């Protein structure tokens, strides 16, 4: 199981389990929720200046791998190694944020890097239509509020931005209280801790970043109407849940009842799922998944979805939404049993992967919002405690006859007007 | 003869539809506001 964290003049957190590889990285408390509209992609740039060829090929004499992470709520830079040289890490990541923030940060290294996540972030919009729409349906959700601008930044604040917005930033941000640095491989909590309170020193101590304005959710739409696409692609939520709520894990497990699906794969179609009956039998959609998006202040329950039926994209909203509306109504126990079971196996294949930058990257997001980490063990406890009840309540509450959140691209000419699908939300009664 | 008789339905009436005709005014505006405040942004195409 594991998972111990101390504090010392920053904040240590650490679980190990002795595997293949040992991974060193800092995770700061602080995302694209933190950029203005128009520094937006400020992260993007560090991810990319961080992962440079530069600075990329230095770690590599060593024996390193580099990886960075851009996020809403925070951001991570990672380094992995094998499980001894723990310390070749630390020299390389200290190395990188103490020393060389003068470096890197120099021209046609910058000018270079700039480029890249231009013709990266455009061939993105340009090509990534499922994400695109996804990334658009915050915008439009969360519109004039943090949670509302994209990670990989827009496109014009990114051509105006400099090293002066780069530094600007990394200062008022890149702190000491707003970072928590991360340990995931095999390496001993002791081990790290104690070589972590080797090089002293502080570096903007007593600073805390920049305050702002608490996320909020708004119903309304985006239409990226694009007939020269082949499908459309729709994404469609409400407000969800943000980590640390009483409903983390019944939120989770609704999204699971309908889960995902895939017309191709001959064993999805036979899945326990009842709105199956109805997609089938006209094919209204290639694939869909439901999700149950946290953040820190909010969330975004729901589903995205892509389809070449377009004369009958209505009946693939109307069917999926009057299947929402049995959340509150009618969901049976088969299907909550089933939920679990299924929540905690694919919970399970995240926690506990093969991968030390993917455990690395959930631990520094929970002990950076809550201050520890919830064990798996913990988890499926929560899990199987979850009702009908407690099901019925929630979509009462978050889904029945409340505001969606509307985004597509694509052939959505028949995607109807807001109020039809607003009015979906519910169901008539005596 | 069904002078007072009608006069007094009139009453009934004038004032049930008066009602009706305001609510449904007040009504559609409500089912028709996401159209009303619309807006919509051209980008040409490369």
């Amino acid at each position: 199981a594991e998972v111990t964290q101390l504090s010392n003049g920053i904040v240590v957190a650490t679980e190990h389990n002795p595997a293949h590889t040992a991974s060193v990285g800092v995770v700061f408390g602080s995302g694209a929720a933190n950029e203005n509209p128009y520094n937006n992609g400020v992260s993007n740039l560090w991810k990319n200046i961080f992962l440079s060829k530069e600075n990329s090929a230095v770690a590599a004499k060593e024996g390193l791998a580099l990886s960075s992470n851009i996020s809403r709520d925070f951001q991570s830079y990672i380094v992995s190694s094998l499980p001894g040289s723990t310390d070749k890490s630390l020299d390389f990541l200290n190395q990188s944020f103490i020393q060389q923030k003068a470096n890197l940060l120099s021209s046609s290294n910058f000018e270079a890097t700039k480029k890249s996540v231009l013709k990266q972030v455009q061939d993105f919009e340009d090509n990534d239509h499922p994400n695109r729409v996804l990334e658009h349906l915050h915008s439009t959700a969360f519109q004039n509020t943090p949670l509302s601008l994209p990670t990989r930044g827009t496109l014009e604040s990114l051509e105006n931005l400099v090293v002066a917005d780069l530094e600007s930033f990394a200062n008022n941000h890149f702190l000491n209280s707003n970072a928590v640095v991360v340990g995931t491989g095999n390496i001993k909590h002791e081990d790290l801790v104690n070589s972590i309170e080797s090089k002293n020193l502080s570096l903007q101590t007593g600073t805390k970043p920049v305050l702002k304005k608490k996320a909020a959710f708004l119903g309304s739409e985006v239409r990226l109407r694009d007939d020269t696409l082949p499908k459309a692609w729709i994404s469609l939520a409400v407000e969800g849940e943000p980590v640390n709520s009483p409903n983390y894990f019944v939120a989770k497990l609704a999204a699971q009842i309908f889960g995902s699906y895939n017309a191709f794969e001959p064993a999805s179609r036979l899945q326990g799922i009842k709105l199956l009956d109805n997609i089938q039998e006209y094919q209204l959609c290639d694939n869909f998944n439901h999700f149950s998006l946290s953040y820190k202040d909010s969330g975004l329950w729901g589903f995205s979805t892509a389809t070449r039926n377009v004369t009958m994209i209505d009946d693939l909203i109307h069917f999926t939404l009057k299947q929402w509306n049995r959340l509150t109504i009618s969901v049976t126990d088969t299907e909550v049993e089933r939920a679990k079971s299924l929540l905690k196996l694919q919970l399970g294949q995240l926690y506990e992967s093969g991968n030390p930058v993917n455990d690395a990257n959930l631990l520094g997001a929970e002990v950076l919002i809550k201050g520890s980490k919830l064990s798996l063990g913990e988890a499926f406890k929560k899990i199987d405690a979850i009702t009908v009840k407690d099901v019925k309540a929630w979509a009462g509450k978050r889904l029945w006859d409340q505001d969606i959140a509307i985004a597509g691209t694509g052939q959505i000419e028949g995607l109807l007007d807001y109020m039809r699908i607003r009015s979906d939300m519910s169901m008539m009664r005596w | 003869p069904e002078h007072d008789e009608r006069k007094r339905l009139g009453l009934k009436t004038v004032i049930i539809l008066s009602s009706l005709y305001l609510l449904s005014i007040w009504v559609k505006k409500f089912k028709w506001a996401g159209i009303k405040t619309r807006k919509f942004v051209f980008n040409p195409p490369k």
